[PDB]
């Protein structure tokens, strides 16, 4: 089936699913990935931004899913 | 945000 996962995710030989950031078609290696609100991608810190962990309860969205939303300057 | 490190071993966390 060609049902494996079209998306930057692959599994290890173990069978964990091993994300692949879009930022830089780069690997996860271990190392602290950050998960949109939206689209749930995982990208690396130094990839999107990020240097700090924010809390889950605090909201982020990659350059993909903050682009559509805009953030426009009416609030 | 969730921010999460795939290791088993990481300094502090
Ligand atoms: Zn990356
Ligand atoms: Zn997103």
């Amino acid at each position: 089936g060609s049902h494996m996962a079209m998306a930057y995710v692959i599994r290890d030989e173990w069978g964990n699913q091993i994300w692949i950031c879009p930022g830089c078609n780069k690997p996860d290696d271990g190392s602290p990935m950050i998960g949109c609100d939206d689209c749930d991608d995982w990208y690396h810190w130094p990839c999107v931004g990020i240097m700090a962990a924010p809390p889950e309860e605090m909201q982020w969205f990659c350059p993909k899913c903050a682009n559509k939303i805009k953030k426009d300057k009416k609030h | 945000a969730r921010t999460k490190q795939t290791a088993r071993k990481s300094t502090g966390g």
